[PDB]
């Protein structure tokens, strides 16, 4: 019956340069229980090739995972991470901001 | 000082097959092995370059131990249902973390073994490595069984023996990464929010280990209470990222300094926005 | 290397 909602950060592995290959990350942490659905979006649509790290947890027992995929940022393409979890009334979408 | 830690998660899923068992191992902030019962051919697998040199006896042996642990944890989920009078229809989770810490000379500093059931503390091996702290009535049942079966002595033998021995081996084999701090690459960005205010963001990228301090000062006065500081996050390449931001009145930007403290930096680092 | 304890039931 313990429940904790995920913390979400979306960001790139390296500082973004348009036309330069990179990795798009979505780091989800602080959640319980462990079932979680994470999608990376390009212009609102689900990216197919997404990998993730092995489920682990922090000292307070909350879980964390990193979802990632190779991508090439451009000026106009929008990226985001969409997360669903038992604690969430609707899936949460966090937009990628190259400045964050 | 250094540590080895293993993290096991066992999760039941009624009407979705047998419980999932996932185990990961770390040396310090570096993951080096994984086991997932939902992988195509379940086996302990390398996750750091310096463990890849391990031979077949290592991988076969760890895989055998992981498979046996998965079976034991599946039984433990069943036992927990009995202890707590819970239904077979709910999903439940066992989490266990254990391992050893050594000092710079390689001697055991401390051993660890603690667990949670459904996110609540269950039972933990005390620092004396000879007694248990049980959180509730259910865990007290386990405590008594474990005292009877001399479980603490067996775990103590591991923590003082094999755990320390292999941690030392891993630290030597991976010394070029595990014992060589990676300093952050740093920079300050500037983003106007209006004609009257701007965000200054101080970046620390590609550092290892994860421990770092990132602070803003105004006129040499600490601004921690007005700073947005994100949680340290994995870059995806075994290093870490963090940033700290302040919103400042336009015209004050050159009065603000970002201060970075990290093991990989010889001295405290101070940065400003360079227009 | 992981702990090698035999059938540790709770
Ligand atoms: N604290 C604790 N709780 C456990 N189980 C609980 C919470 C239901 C637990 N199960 C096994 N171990 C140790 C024995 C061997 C090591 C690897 O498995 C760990 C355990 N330690």
């Amino acid at each position: 019956m313990i429940q904790r909602t995920p913390k979400i950060q979306v960001y790139s592995r390296h500082p973004a340069e348009n036309g330069k290959s990179n990795f798009l990350n979505c780091y989800v942490s602080g959640f319980h229980p462990s079932d979680i659905e994470v999608d990376l979006l390009k212009n609102g649509e689900r990216i197919e090739k997404v990998e993730h790290s092995d489920l682990s947890f922090s000292k307070d027992w909350s879980f964390y995972l990193l979802y990632y995929t190779e991508f090439t940022p451009t000026e106009k393409d929008e990226y985001a991470c969409r997360v669903n979890h038992v604690t969430l009334s609707q899936p949460k979408i966090v937009k990628w901001d190259r400045d964050m | 000082s250094h540590s080895m830690r293993y993290f096991y998660t066992a999760m039941s899923r009624p009407g979705r097959g047998e419980p999932r068992f996932i185990a990961v191992g770390y040396v310090d902030d570096t993951q080096f092995v994984r086991f997932d019962s939902d992988a195509a051919s379940p086996r302990m697998a390398p996750r750091a370059p310096w463990i890849e040199q391990e031979g077949p006896e290592y991988w076969d042996g760890e895989t055998r131990n992981m498979k046996a642990s998965a079976q034991t944890y599946r039984e433990n989920l069943r036992i927990a249902l009995r202890y707590y009078n819970q239904s077979e229809a709910g999903s439940h989770i066992i989490q266990v973390m254990y391992g050893c810490d050594v000092g710079p000379d390689g001697r055991l500093l401390r051993g660890h073994d603690q667990s949670a059931y459904d996110g609540k503390d269950y039972i933990a091996l005390n620092e004396d490595l000879s007694s248990w702290t049980a959180a509730d009535t259910a865990a007290q049942i386990t405590q008594r069984k474990w005292e009877a079966a001399r479980v603490a002595e067996q775990l103590r033998a591991y923590l003082e023996g094999l755990c320390v021995e292999w941690l030392r081996r891993y630290l030597e084999n991976g010394k070029e990464t595990l014992q060589r701090a990676d300093p952050p690459k740093t920079h300050v960005t500037h983003h106007p929010i209006s004609d009257h205010e701007a965000t200054l963001r101080c970046w620390a990228l590609g550092f290892y280990p994860a421990e770092i301090t990132l602070t803003w000062q105004r006129d040499g006065e600490d601004q921690t209470q007005d700073t947005e500081l994100v949680e340290t996050r994995p870059a995806g390449d075994r290093t870490f990222q963090k940033w700290a931001a302040v919103v400042v009145p336009s015209g004050e930007e050159q009065r603000y300094t970002c201060h970075v403290q990290h093991e990989g930096l010889p001295k405290p680092l101070t940065l400003r926005w360079e227009p | 290397r992981v702990a090698q304890l035999e059938q540790v039931y709770i």
